[PDB]
């Protein structure tokens, strides 16, 4: 995303970032989101979706 | 207490511990706690690094195992 940073980069810069093909970088992404998902790293951030 | 009938889902476990308690099959953790330390180690392929992780997500969160309860689930 541009979490705190300039612009957002594509799957394939960030591979060139870390030496890796953008589906490394997928792989990553998801499970780092899949981490996320999960309470106790979420509580807080699914409050912010007040609904 | 909402909490050892809340899964092992949300232990924040790893993947690892995943496969042990799926093949012992306990889903909450109202049944885990009364269960014994050599009751841990019958698991299939699973070792000392673990079951450290498990008791170490047990006293992240005030239990462990061994405790006693009373109509459960």
């Amino acid at each position: 995303f541009g979490i705190d940073m300039n612009t957002d980069y594509t799957l394939e810069e960030v591979g060139k970032q870390f030496d890796v093909t953008r589906e490394r970088i997928r792989q990553i992404e998801a499970k780092a989101l899949r981490k996320l998902r999960h309470p106790s790293r979420s509580e807080v951030l699914r409050s912010f979706l007040d609904d | 207490d909402p909490i050892l009938l809340r899964p092992v889902d949300d232990l924040e476990l790893t993947v690892r511990s995943a496969n042990c308690l799926k093949a012992e099959a306990i889903h909450y953790i109202g049944d885990l706690v009364q269960r014994t330390e050599v009751e841990l180690l019958k698991t299939p392929n699973l070792g000392k690094k673990s079951l450290t992780e498990i008791k170490d997500v047990l006293a992240s969160r005030g239990l462990s195992l061994g405790m006693r309860l009373e109509n459960w689930p």
